[PDB]
This record gives structure tokens, sequence and C-alpha cells, in this order.
DNA sequence: AGCAGATATCACTCAGCACGA
DNA sequence: TCGTGCTGAGTGATATCTGCTTTGGGTGGGTGGGTGGGTTGAGGCAAT
């Protein structure tokens, strides 16, 4: 009775905007033409409260009895909207009804996993963290379709389970029917049946917005059908979904615990990303234009870490490092990689570590790492187990976690040669190997290292040999591109103006913030230095839409630069090689990605021969 | 158990499939030769060719007699067709033009005393699938032949691991990856013959599942008659049993997404395609992607979540003379021609090694490189291994 | 679903007597 | 002392219903055991 009213209800809403109707019409257009686009569709709370206070307020605070009205009449109308002429036997048999998807504002509901309590249950509510574990996608048993060869019919059965549907039904065994209702011999039509995905994702409160001495806390989201493989672990995601309560929960008197609670999780109805920025056309108009300039590469370069004085080649450097240089792998099998590692090794506080802060906040993909805080399996993968099904899988590391981004290992001195292994492994191969557990596989690695160390006797003593100085082995400070040594030198002028930078950069205040007052969303679906956004935008576009390719110019300047550093009698801090040469194109190619231009020219291949020798001589 | 109205109709597709096995030409029918050397105990599997149907097809249609689509029928439910194409083979088995020892046989022994019995019984029976001495297998839809006819061809697509969802469960479809496990041959009952004591008749009975419960009490119709109890025991010598092979398809690198972990799939392998797999080749295996229900305890335990596998029907394998082959060695590195030479030197490794006398010289020339770096070391070894059919790299 | 213990309702054996032989 | 029922309650027996529990995995525990399985990774300790 109700029921009907609330479809009714929900058709007329559908019926008042037209936005939803069409966007399902261009759905089943596009699937009949043609790889297709599930059936799905957002809907804006905003619009529904507008439109019906009551409607609103029910999908806000009893989904599981407003949502079910809902899916059916967008079902309907969609059917009703279906003109396709022949069904096919498997669309006949098919159960795949529209399934309802959300956004807007979610005024007291938007919550993280640290304040969903037991007051939240059964309520629609939106979730913000990091997914940390992933279980395995397996298919899911929903109807059942059999034959009866003598009464020539199809007979079929439904099954329901407590997390397939928001109101509680009978549970249903998965055991298939034999027998028909007279004894007729019974076939089981697989072609016929339908299955749909299932996983099971955990996310993570975010460690910044943890409590003070607590470790951050997590909840379980279940993930069907469309939604299935749209999380990876690492990513950031604002899922939205019905918390829900499962099982006796030690109600049953085969638990004698008396003492636990209930099983909790979350019914996801949308994932939304929060890693690649959409670019206008007033963005790309904004980006080609700023290109145009002859130093864009000083502006860019400065604009990194504004709050660090100096370091204009270091930042140069990170700047080419987030560009990356073009990828090529040959037919014969050789693999020449794009990305460029930075190592830097200097006395204390010389900015290392906030540089390193930077990068991660500043990359679009990057994990941090420490000496001291990491393992040898920890970067690589580890074997586990998988809940969900009880099957022996692979957990991603901080290298593979990374691939195609940026790691950041601070303190890379402080390590031991059993983990140092690994990474040696990864920037040799950029791929990981893992024998374990019966377990035979190679792991895409392909991912920046730039990683800060300290002198092995704490300072950097310019009488002894740059051998001495660093206790790293020759073979892994090789695989590095650049090597920058940085020591702080005290001098009047530069004392000075470091002291007054500092003092400077000390004495901000946020806006809306008095004097005196200590440092502490709305929606869900939603020569000037140049801001952090629009930086990321232009490398965005610059390492999406540009391979540059070398010219003849470059190379002679490339192959005449090689040939005075390597036979010259000065000495280098880093020994000269065939590698360096390679660095040489690399840097070229990321100078080439920073101007927007599909070629290699001179000032690239002058710009990182320059690079190379401040890095090389100082 | 509410029924539905689906837009098939079985016996017009039998009918179809019987048609296109007599009929259809490609001399005389090619499927009719097939099972005619198939009786004469020459060929022990069948394979039929999607192309053939689909041509079959055409023909029809062009003649103005326009039968059902047997192709997309087949595709979208696999498991049954098997059946029905059995079946069909079955009604038209010619009879066989070389004499042979019925008698050797033991179930030809068997069924025909079975038959004296009823008929003893009278004058007062057995599963098809016993019987068949032969295996059906389905090749996908060739690329070229649905597109000379204006047709999508969704089994021969290849596919990866991420790619096989749910909702191609009960198709037939292609999987492309490198095989990482084989298991060994082992037979997999398919009918259970048992034996009474006390009559004197012979039992039988269908395995279709993981797991069966062996039959204890004797139904002959003479043991009820009589009333006697007799226990059944299992025979091994009559029972019908076929190889089984159990394999790990991963996925290649090229088709993993960035920042994730490659996956697997279950191959089962029934019949002559056994021994067709190996670890480390990449292949194009096609099947029929079907569930695994669970039974009994676990069954119930486990819930709505399937286990999948895949059964095998068709796998596609993929693929001056001194400084001369020197300098062919590693073309991309600069001139090492000693160097190279060595290597060839190692990679030929000519030796005669008959001391016969306790022990025999190594017949290895051994070659050891040791340079500071920038040396392209890592090319030679990369280089000099892949030549080589048993170059083995490894790192210490 | 299968298995082990148990209840209760199903027949069958020795028991013995009346008639007559 | 044979044959043919009629009586009969005793001594069965076999055709017939009433309650576990299991798989393996922490949605049974550590007053069921670690020689019935799980089991790779991190951590602290002593001999080295
Ligand atoms: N050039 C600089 N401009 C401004 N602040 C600086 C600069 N160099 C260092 N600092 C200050 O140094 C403080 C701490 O130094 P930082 O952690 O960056 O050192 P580090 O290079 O990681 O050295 P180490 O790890 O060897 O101690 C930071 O708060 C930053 O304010
Ligand atoms: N003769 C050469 N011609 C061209 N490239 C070369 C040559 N020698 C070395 N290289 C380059 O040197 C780069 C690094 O050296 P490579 O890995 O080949 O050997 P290696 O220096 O002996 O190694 P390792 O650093 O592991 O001891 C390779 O990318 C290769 O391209
Ligand atoms: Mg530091
Ligand atoms: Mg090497
Ligand atoms: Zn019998």
């Amino acid at each position: 009775a109700v029921f009907g009213d609330r479809v009714r209800r929900f058709q007329e809403f559908l019926d008042t905007f037209t936005s939803y109707r069409d966007s399902v019409r261009s759905i089943q257009v596009y699937n009949s033409n043609n790889n297709i686009l599930p059936h799905r569709i957002i809907i804006s709370l905003d619009d529904l409260r507008e439109f019906d206070r009551s409607f609103w307020s029910g999908i806000l605070v009893e989904p599981a009895y407003f949502i079910p009205p809902a899916e059916k009449a967008l079902t309907d109308l969609a059917d009703s909207m279906d003109d396709v002429p022949h069904p096919n036997a498997s669309a006949v048999s098919s159960r795949h009804p529209w399934k309802l998807s959300f956004k807007g504002s979610f005024g007291a509901h938007a919550l993280s996993p640290r304040t969903l309590t037991a007051q939240h249950l059964n309520k629609l509510v939106s979730v913000e963290g990091i997914v940390t574990k992933t279980s395995l996608v397996r298919p899911k048993l929903i109807r059942s379709v059999h034959y009866a060869a003598k009464t020539g019919r199809f007979h079929y059965r439904d099954y329901t389970d407590a997390t397939t549907t928001l109101t509680t039904r009978i549970p249903t065994p998965a055991i298939y029917p034999t027998e028909d209702t007279e004894g007729n011999k019974l076939t089981t039509e697989y072609g016929y049946s339908t299955f749909i995905d299932h996983q099971r994702i955990t996310v993570q409160e975010m460690p910044e917005m943890a409590p003070a001495g607590q470790l951050p806390r997590s909840i379980d989201v279940i993930l069907d059908d469309d939604l299935v493989d749209k999380t990876k672990p690492g990513d950031r995601v604002n899922v939205v979904g019905v918390f829900k309560s499962l099982g006796a929960g030690g109600m049953n008197q085969s638990n004698s615990n008396t003492l636990i609670g209930f099983k909790t999780l979350i019914l996801g109805n949308t994932v939304y990303p929060l890693a690649r920025q959409m670019l206008t056309d007033f963005d790309i108009r904004n980006i080609n234009k700023l290109s145009k300039k002859k130093d864009i590469f000083d502006i860019l370069s400065q604009s990194l870490a504004p709050s660090i004085y100096g370091h204009d080649h270091i930042k140069k450097a990170i700047l080419l490092m987030l560009m990356g240089g073009v990828e090529k792998n040959l037919e014969n099998g050789s693999h020449l990689r794009g990305d460029i590692n930075i190592l830097m090794v200097g006395d204390p506080s010389t900015a290392k570590s906030q540089l390193l802060r930077f990068v991660l906040n500043t990359a679009s993909l990057a994990i941090a790492t420490t000496g001291r805080g990491s393992s040898g399996v920890g970067l690589t993968a580890a074997v586990t187990t998988d809940r969900e099904t009880g099957e022996r899988r692979l957990e991603a590391g901080a290298m593979v976690l990374a691939d195609r981004g940026v790691v950041c290992i601070d303190e890379f001195d402080k390590m031991t040669d059993v983990d140092r292994v690994a990474i040696h492994e990864v920037m040799e191969q950029q791929t990981v190997t893992i024998a374990k557990a019966g377990i035979h596989t190679t792991l895409n690695a392909r991912c920046s290292v730039i990683a800060a160390a300290n002198p092995v006797f704490g300072q950097y003593d310019v009488n002894r040999d740059p051998h001495q100085n660093i206790a790293l082995p020759d073979s892994l400070l090789s695989r590095f591109d650049l090597l920058f040594v940085v020591t702080d030198d005290i001098n009047e002028i530069r004392d000075r103006s470091i002291s007054e930078h500092v003092l400077r950069t000390h004495r901000y205040l946020p806006p809306g913030y008095l004097e005196g007052e200590p440092v502490r969303s709305l929606a869900v679906g939603e020569p000037k230095l140049v801001t952090i956004p629009f930086l990321r935008k232009y490398v965005q576009y610059a390492k999406e839409r540009v391979i540059p390719q070398l010219t003849q110019e470059a190379i002679n300047v490339i192959v005449k630069n090689y040939t005075d550093l390597r036979n010259d009698d000065n000495t280098k801090k880093s020994p000269i090689t065939a590698r360096t040469l390679e660095t040489l194109i690399r840097l070229a190619t990321a100078h080439a990605k920073v101007r927007l231009s599909k070629t290699v020219n001179k000032v690239d291949a002058k710009v990182a021969a320059n690079l190379l020798r401040f890095a090389l001589l100082g | 158990l509410p029924s539905i109205q689906l837009p098939v109709d079985y016996n017009n597709l039998f009918n179809e499939i019987t048609d296109f096995l007599v009929t259809f030409k490609q001399k005389g029918p090619k499927y009719m030769a097939m099972l005619q050397k198939v009786a004469n105990r020459e060929l022990n599997s069948v394979i039929i060719d999607l192309d053939d149907i689909l041509q079959y097809q055409n023909e029809k249609f062009l003649q103005g007699t326009q039968a059902d689509d047997l192709v997309s029928a087949i595709q979208q439910n696999a498991n049954h067709f098997t059946e029905l194409f059995c079946r069909a083979i079955d009604n038209n088995m010619p009879l066989p033009t070389k004499e042979i020892d019925y008698k050797d046989d033991v179930l030809d022994v068997i069924l025909n005393q079975r038959r004296l019995r009823n008929e003893r019984m009278l004058s007062d029976l057995f599963p098809p699938n016993l019987t068949r001495r032969y295996f059906l297998y389905f090749k996908p839809l060739s690329q070229n032949c649905a597109r000379r006819y204006r047709k999508k061809a969704i089994s021969s697509k290849p596919l990866s691991v991420r790619q096989i969802k749910g909702d191609f469960l009960g198709q037939l479809i292609t999987v492309r990856g490198i095989i990482t496990r084989v298991s060994d041959v082992k037979p997999a009952v398919e009918v259970i013959a048992y034996t009474c004591d006390q009559c004197g008749y012979e039992v039988f009975q269908e395995v279709n599942s993981r797991t069966f419960t062996p039959l204890s009490e004797c139904t002959s119709e003479e043991c009820s008659q009589n009333q006697t109890k007799g226990q059944l025991f299992m025979s091994t010598r009559a029972s019908k049993f076929s190889a089984f092979q159990e394999c790990k398809i991963q996925e290649l690198s090229q088709q993993v997404p960035v920042g994730h972990i490659p996956r697997s799939l279950n191959i089962h392998v029934n019949g002559t395609l056994v021994r067709s797999l190996s670890p480390g080749d990449i292949v194009d295996v096609t099947g029929i992607f079907l569930p695994a229900p669970y039974t009994g305890f676990k069954a119930l335990k486990a819930g709505l979540l399937t286990e999948t596998y895949l059964e095998a029907q068709f796998v596609r394998q993929h693929k001056d003379v001194y400084n001369r082959l020197a300098k062919s060695i590693a073309p991309e590195i600069y001139g090492n021609l000693d160097v190279k030479k060595a290597l060839l030197l190692l990679l030929v490794g000519g030796v005669d090694k008959r001391v016969g006398d306790g022990m025999k010289i190594r017949g290895d020339i051994n070659v050891c490189l040791m340079g500071d770096p920038g040396v392209a070391k890592s090319q030679l070894l990369k280089a000099i291994c892949k030549i080589s059919p048993r170059g083995v790299y490894t790192t210490g």
C-alpha cells in the first residue's frame, strides 16, 4: 500500500525533473547503438528536498523503506522508455534493475570512520577516508533459471542475502533446484542465470585528522555490480551508503560470549574520487599562454616551495622529475625508463625533509617512507589471506603502490642492506619479483625515487673524498640521475638573508584568524609566483599531452657536453658514465615537456647540461 | 518455481543441429565422415567449428528457408548445446565399416548379458554417456569469418582475467594469459558401475558434481520382489573415467592496470585436450565459463558467493662467419669483438669429454666478466642468455 | 544431507485345548 | 497318537521417527591441544 504510494510519488518527482529522464534515454540509446554504461542514475538530494521534503527526509533517515520504491519507479520509467524490437533470451531472463545514486549535501550525515556510531545505523551516510584493503572480485548468485525438457518450460528461483537487499528477508541457501514441483527433472541454464560481482573494501580514517594519541579507525564497505573495481588501495574516496547491521551478534545461544556486539558495514551507493583536476578551456588557454613565456622554467621552479630560501637548482631538478621524461621500450626487449631519480646528501638543517614533504604534497601520486620505518617486504609486497574468499594473495607495497608516481625516502642511509636490496632491484629493473607461498608473478613498479641522506660523520668534509663521505653502495648510487651535495656555509650576507626569510615566514597568519588564536564539507558530488593548483594543472597537462622527440642539434649539444665532461682533468663529485648520457637525454626531454614542445631543441640540451654540471662540479 | 516465457525452442534447435550434421558440406558431408571415422575407433574427439554453423545459416537464409540463429544460441549458453550435439551425434551414428573385436570390451559383454537377462525377465537401460567413445569441443568463431558475414565474434575476442565478470558465466569466451601451473593428469569418474552379490545384476550411477554418495543397497527388480537385501560394491573395471587436469592462467604484464596486482583464473581440462597446456606458455584458451557450486555443509556456510573455472575447449599457442656472429650477438652495444668471440666460444662449448678413467675434463668453457660500472655487462648477459636455448638469468 | 539412537507398532513361534480318528 | 483350526501373550524385528554436527576459521573458544591443520612478518633475545 504505502510502497505503491511512494513509487508513484517518486515517479512524479522524476517526471518533474526531465534531466534524469534525458540521462536514462541517453544511456539506453548508447547501449542500443553498440563499451556499455551501467544502469545507474545520480540524483541530487537538493532537488528532491526542494520538490518533496517528506521523501528527501525519508531517504536520508530511513533509506531501507524509501530507496527500493525509487529504484522500482526508475526501473519502470526506463522499461516504458525502452523500445527494443527483439529482446534476447538473456535480456528477458536478466535481472538488471536500475540502481539509484545520490549526490548533494548531507548536512549531519557527512561523517568519517571515527564518527560513525550506533546512532547512525540504518541511515544514509557519507564516509571519507583512505582505502587500505581490497578483497578479490567474485560473482554472486541472485537468480537461477532452470529448464524442464518434458514440460518444455523454464522455471526460475530468486536468491537474497543480507548485503544484496536493504530490507531483511528469509535467508535462501544457494542449493540449485533439482526437481520440478511435479517431480520433473531440471537442467540448470547457466547462460540465462544472473550473477553480479561482489567486493569488500576497508576505508580508513585519514591519519592527519585522527585525534591526539589515537590510531586511525576504519570501516568496512560493500560494493556490488558496477562499483566493484572503482578503487585501489591508497586512494582517497568519498563513499555514500547505508550503515547496516548483520548477524545475530551473539544473540544466538551458540555464542556464550554475552559481551560481543553486532557486525556493521556500509552498502556503498557511490564512490567519489578525491586525484585528477578537470581542465577547462580557460585553464588550457592560460597554460598555453604561460608556457609561451621564455622564462617559464624559472617561474615554475621558483613557485615550488616558496617558504624554502635558495636551492634553485634542486627545485629545478624536482620540477623536471615531476614532469618526467619519455619512456621508450625497444622491440629487441631493452627498456629505457623515463623517470628521473634524485638524491640529496648534506649537513643537518638544509631543508631536505621539507623538500621531500613538499614534493609529497604537490605530486599527484606520492608515497612517503623512512629508512628505519620500512622493510624489504613492506616495500615490495606482502603475502596475505583474503577474508572474503580465503585465498592466498599479494598486498601491494610502497613501491608497487606508487606505480607511475613518486616515492619519497627519508633517512636513506639509516636503512639495512636487506632492505636496500629491494630498492636496488626496483630501481634497476622497475619491476618486483615475488617467489613466496607458491606465488610466481612480476609486479610493475615504475616510480621516480627522490631520497635524502646524511654523511657518515654527520657533516660533509671537503678534505675527504666523496666515497668516504657517503657509505651507500656505488651500484645503488649510480642509479640516481642527479646527486646534489648541499652544505651549510656560514656567511654574513647569506645568514642575514636566511634569518630574515625565516622570521618573515614565522609571522604568517591564516585568513579569518585573530592574533594569538591557535590553528585548528558542504557538498559531496560537487616574475610572479604561480599558485600551486595551477602548477598541478600545468604538470598534468604537460605530462599527459606532450611527448617530445629528439632532434639533431640537441644531439650535437649532448654529445659535445658528454665528451667534454667525461675526459676532463677537473674532479667530479660523482664519476662520469654512459648513464650520464641517458640522464642528459632525460633532462632534455623533461625540459622540452616543460615548454609544451613536440621536439627537443638546443635550449633543452643547454639547460640539461648546465643542471648536470652544477650537480657534478657545483 | 515460477515460470518464464523465453524466446528459445530447443526442439527447433535440435532439428537445426541434426540437419547441419547430416547435410552440411565443405565428397560427402564433413561431419558425417568424422562420425564414420569415430565409429571405426579411428577418432576419439569431435570438434564443431562455429564457422561451419555460420556458413550453414547463411546458406539457409539465402535459400529462403530462414532458420534460427544457432551460433548465438550456442555462444550464449554452451553447456546445454554440448549435450544436444552429443544426442544428435548418437542418433545418427553410422554403422562401423571395419570389423572390430566386440567381445574384448568388458562393457559390450556386460550390456549383452543385461539384454539377455531382460529378455528372460520379459519372457517370464544404461546412461548414454556410458557407451560414448568420443569427446565434443567447440571451436570459437573466427574473426575473419564473422567480419565476412557482418557479425561480431564475442567468443574469439581475447579477454583478460579482469574483463571476465559474473555476467559472462555460461558463455563461450576466450582468455589470453600465461599458464603458471599445471597439475598431473588424474582420472575423473563420470559413470560408476556397481554389482549385487545376491542378485547378479549391475547398477549404474552418474556423477556430475565434486562429490557423490555411493550406493549401499540394491535397487533391482529381482531384489525388490524377492525381498533379498543385497549390498552394492563398486567396480572400477566397468566404470567410465576421463582424464582431468587443472591449470592456472595469470594476467600478462601489459594487461594489468596502473597500481594493480595481477589476477589468475582456474582452467579445467577434460578429455583429449589434456597435456595441451604447460607452464610458461602464453595461450589463447577458449572455454565455457561456469560456476562450481559447493556441496553439503560448505554450501550452506559459504552463501551466495560462488567459485568459477573455465572448461577448456580450444587452445591456440603463440609463437668470416666468426666476425659476423660476434657482431650480431649484441648490435646495440659498441663494438667489443674479443668479448663477443669469447661469448660465442662459451655458447657453443665444444668439447670431447670421454676420459673414462674415473673423471673427465670439464666440458664447459666458463666465462667471467669483471669491470668497472659503465660497460654494458647487463646487456651482454641479457643478449647471450636470450640467444641460448637453456640460458637462465639470475641475480646474486 | 547424512548418521546414530530410540520409540512403537508390526508379525511370528511355541503353546495347548476341542473334536475324531 | 495326526490334522485343523481357535486363542494368546509372549518374544521378538524391522520398518519406522528424533537430534546432532559437520566445513574448517576466529560470525565456537584458550580449563579441548601445539605431534590434527593454518604459517609468513615483525619483534626481542642470546650466542657470536
Ligand atoms: N633554506 C631554508 N629556508 C627556510 N627554513 C629552512 C631552510 N633550511 C632549513 N630550514 C628549517 O629547518 C627546519 C628543520 O630542517 P629540516 O628538517 O628541513 O632538515 P633536513 O634537511 O631534513 O635535515 P636532517 O634530516 O639532516 O636533520 C625546518 O623547519 C625549516 O624551517
Ligand atoms: N657500449 C655501450 N653502448 C651503449 N650503451 C652502453 C654501453 N655500455 C653501457 N651502456 C649503457 O649503460 C647503461 C648502464 O650500464 P649497464 O646496466 O648496461 O651495465 P653495467 O654498468 O656494467 O651495470 P651495473 O651498474 O649493474 O654494474 C645501460 O643502460 C646501457 O645502455
Ligand atoms: Mg630530516
Ligand atoms: Mg649490470
Ligand atoms: Zn540385487
